[PDB]
């Protein structure tokens, strides 16, 4: 005890980088106060039993640490310090050792084989260090014990097959390690096991069938490893399951139906894995399931209709398979359902009618599908709405009565399907909405000017549609767009000056259009726009000096116009351009004296123009093809077409 | 220390 206590100082002694503020300080009077006033420290029968001295700046290593000298110790938390090197074999002596963590340190090396020496040892907690090389198997004796931490380290072999004899362990945590080989099968004699985390290792092999004996386990996590195989029916008989994580894996075959069985299932992750055949109807029988994800496999056929009876799905996440037929009504039948991710399958036939009949339903994906008909009633009054993606579908009918008003959406795509009517003002009290996504549509009419109120607008896209009118000035309005697109539709009239005020714009196609005369003069306050789309317009007149003050931009398509005159040398203020489409127009006079001022420009086209003239020295000019450089008036100083 | 994953 004295002794004890004149072992602890030295070691103490040797710890570097220490401050008089650390709570070691009161390791004083070794002789007389000792199990009574160290920090850390607890005797009984004046010997010292339990060293605590978590997170108390402690930093050295356990080379010179008194095993000989503290025999009597039974428990020793070291963690959440800046301890170094390994760790001895002489932590296998302490018999009586009953809880050991030297978590949350800098530890390396190999875990000793002795730790199985410690016959009393009922937590072990090694965590959140560089621990490499394998699992001792010895640890199997340890048949006290209660729960294992090893995770968070750089472990590599595989699970050692004695860890089945440890009869009363009730967590064991691997996760994060480099853990590999087959899951020993042993595993399946833990009948005390509650909880088992091996994810995020590099496990490989089959889930062992033996797992339908692990009656107690509430907590199946072996998510990113790298198992194959197919998911055994037998993981239907872990009656106690309340989580099971097997995503990012290489698991093959179908889904057994036992899953049904799992009666306490709440949470069930089978995503990103090379799943097959069809999801078996017994997967309705799940009836505490709330957190569904099988998406990105390979499951094909209908999803079925028993889908109904899971009464406390929230999120059912199904995108990225061969999923096909219609989409029964039971899979969006939950009073609580809120996302319902389907997109990226082979459904057909219409949307049923129970889409959003609670009113809560939040994000709705059905991009990629082979869906048609109109929308359901219970969607357009779905005022819960948040995120709805149809795109790459064939759905049909006005779009004016097909969506109500929607106060809570955020991002909504209709793009590649077959909507008509004319958008309606009821968008604008999307006031949270900052994207509209709705092109390849057969769109009419014109743009509501409540549309360019929604300020929080950041992208809208209503492009390939039959959208008429004129653009009014008040288009200014959208402070915060960076993308807009209204290209391919029947827009006439000038292009206005408004969009001068979109200084958050970034990407702007107004291409494919009836815009008519001058480009607008004062569009030079686009200080982020690095892409500029007008072709195939009916613009005229010259090419304005504004759009020269666009200093980022990167492409800048004029072409299919009537724009006359000469090209401004002013255009050497667009350094940073590098694409520069002019053709198809009535440009005339000589080229510019400079563009050997600007080095960026890789890609030009100045052809069937009245510019005559020798071509400048630059790459794009240099390596044009007879396309782009055909069909002027006079063409370079020696009459070529190709270099020189 | 002795959290799930
Ligand atoms: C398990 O890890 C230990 C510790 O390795 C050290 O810590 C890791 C977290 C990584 O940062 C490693 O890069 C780092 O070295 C390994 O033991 C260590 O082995 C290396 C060589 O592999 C030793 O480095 C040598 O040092 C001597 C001088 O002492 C030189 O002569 C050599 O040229 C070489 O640089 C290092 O000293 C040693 N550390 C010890 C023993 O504490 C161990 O190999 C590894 N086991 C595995 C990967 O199975
Ligand atoms: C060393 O001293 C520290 C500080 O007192 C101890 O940390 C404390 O440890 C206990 C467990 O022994 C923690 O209580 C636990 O709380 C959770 C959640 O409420 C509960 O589910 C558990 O059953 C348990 O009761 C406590 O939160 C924790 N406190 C802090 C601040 O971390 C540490 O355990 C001591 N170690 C030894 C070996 O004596
Ligand atoms: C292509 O342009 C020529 C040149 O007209 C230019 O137009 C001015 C705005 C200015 O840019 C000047 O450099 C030119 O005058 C057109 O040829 C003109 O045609 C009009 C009749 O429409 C005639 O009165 C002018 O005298 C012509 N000028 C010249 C130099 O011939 C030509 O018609 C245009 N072609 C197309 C398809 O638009
Ligand atoms: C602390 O450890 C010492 C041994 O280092 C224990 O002393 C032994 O106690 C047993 C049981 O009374 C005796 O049979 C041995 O002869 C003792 N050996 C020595 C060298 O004294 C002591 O009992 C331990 N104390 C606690 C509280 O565990
Ligand atoms: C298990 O599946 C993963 C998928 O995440 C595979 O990892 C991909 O393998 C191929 C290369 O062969 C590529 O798609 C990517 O480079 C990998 N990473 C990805 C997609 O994130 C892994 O190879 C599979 N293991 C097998 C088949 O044994
Ligand atoms: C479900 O809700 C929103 C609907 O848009 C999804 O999108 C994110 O929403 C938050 C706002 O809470 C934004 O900050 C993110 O930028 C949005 N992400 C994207 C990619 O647009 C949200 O991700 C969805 N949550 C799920 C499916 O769990
Ligand atoms: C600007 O947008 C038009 C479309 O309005 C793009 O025109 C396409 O050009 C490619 C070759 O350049 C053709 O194969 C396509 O058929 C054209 N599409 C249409 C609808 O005419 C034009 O390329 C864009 N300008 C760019 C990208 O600089
Ligand atoms: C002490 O801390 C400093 C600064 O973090 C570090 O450079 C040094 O290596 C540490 N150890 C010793 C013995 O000084
Ligand atoms: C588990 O304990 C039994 C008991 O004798 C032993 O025979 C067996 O070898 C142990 N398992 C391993 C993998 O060592």
């Amino acid at each position: 005890t004295v002794s004890e206590a004149n072992a602890l100082l030295k070691w103490k002694s040797t710890f570097t980088n220490q401050t008089s503020s650390s709570k070691l300080s009161s390791w004083v009077n070794p002789n007389t106060s000792f199990c009574r006033s160290w920090y850390g420290v607890s005797c009984v029968r004046n010997s010292i039993i339990r060293l605590n001295l978590t997170n108390t700046d402690i930093e050295g290593t356990f080379q010179d640490f008194p095993f000989s000298a503290l025999p009597n110790l039974s428990y020793v938390d070291l963690s959440m310090n800046r301890f170094s090197g390994t760790i001895p074999p002489q932590f296998g002596d302490f018999s009586k050792l009953i809880y050991f963590d030297l978590s949350i340190n800098q530890l390396v090396g190999e875990i000793p084989s002795e730790l199985g020496k410690l016959s009393n040892l009922e937590t072990l907690h090694l965590v959140e260090n560089k621990l490499n090389g394998s699992i001792p198997s010895e640890i199997g004796r340890l048949t006290k014990l209660h729960e294992i931490a090893l995770y968070d380290n750089l472990l590599t072999g595989p699970i050692p097959s004695s860890f089945g004899n440890l009869t009363n362990l009730a967590n064991l945590y691997l996760f994060i390690n480099s853990l590999s080989g087959p899951i020993p099968p042993e595993l399946g004699n833990l009948s005390s096991l509650a909880e088992l985390c091996l994810d995020r290792n590099k496990l490989t092999g089959q889930i062992p069938s033996s797992f339908g004996k692990l009656k107690n386990v509430t907590l199946l996590n072996m998510f990113e490893n790298n198992l194959t195989g197919e998911i055994p029916p037998e993981i239907g008989d872990m009656s106690a399951l309340d989580t099971l994580s097997l995503h990012t894996n290489n698991l093959t075959g179908s889904i057994p139906s036992s899953l049904g069985n799992l009666k306490n299932l709440a949470i069930l992750h089978l995503y990103l894995n090379k799943l097959t055949g069809s999801i078996p109807e017994e997967l309705g029988d799940m009836e505490t399931m709330i957190d569904l994800e099988i998406s990105e496999n390979k499951l094909t056929g209908p999803v079925p209709g028993s889908f109904g009876k899971l009464t406390k799905l929230e999120w059912l996440f199904l995108r990225d398979n061969h999923l096909s037929g219609p989409i029964p009504p039971g899979i969006a039948n939950s009073s609580v359902l809120t996302v319902l991710q389907l997109d990226t399958n082979n459904f057909t036939g219409v949307l049923p009618e129970t889409i959003c009949r609670s009113g809560k339903l939040e994000n709705l994906t059905l991009d990629d599908n082979l869906l048609s008909g109109p929308i359901p009633i219970s969607l357009t009054n779905c005022k819960s709405l948040i995120r709805a993606r149809f795109k790459g579908n064939s759905f049909s009918g006005d779009i004016s009565e097909s969506f109500g008003e929607y106060p809570n959406l955020n991002f909504i795509d209709l793009s590649n399907n077959k909507f008509r009517g004319q958008i309606s003002p009821k968008w604008e009290k999307s006031r949270k909405l900052v994207a509209f996504i709705a092109t390849d549509n057969n769109i009419t009419g014109p743009i509501p000017p409540e549309i360019w109120n929604m300020t929080q607008l950041n992208q809208l896209d209503l492009s390939s549609n039959n959208i008429s009118g004129e653009l009014p000035e008040t288009i200014s309005k959208l402070t915060r767009v960076s993308k807009l697109q209204l290209n391919g539709n029947q827009l006439s009239g000038r292009i206005p000056s408004g969009i001068r005020s979109l200084a958050n714009l970034e990407y702007l196609d107004l291409s494919s259009n009836r815009f008519s005369f001058q480009i607008p003069a004062t569009l030079d306050s686009l200080p982020r726009l690095y892409y500029m789309n007008l072709s195939r317009n009916d613009l005229d007149q010259n090419i304005p000096m504004g759009l020269t003050k666009l200093s980022q931009l990167q492409t800048l398509d004029l072409s299919h116009n009537n724009l006359d005159g000469e090209i401004p040398s002013q255009f050497t203020s667009l350094q940073n351009l590098e694409k520069l489409y002019l053709q198809h127009n009535n440009l005339s006079g000589p080229i510019p004296s400079s563009f050997s001022e600007m080095k960026s420009l890789t890609h030009v086209d100045v052809s069937h123009n009245n510019l005559e003239g020798p071509i400048p020295d630059n790459a794009a000019f240099k390596n044009a093809r007879p396309d782009a450089l055909e069909g002027n008036r006079d063409l370079c100083g020696s009459n070529t077409t190709q270099g020189l | 220390e002795s959290s799930s994953s």
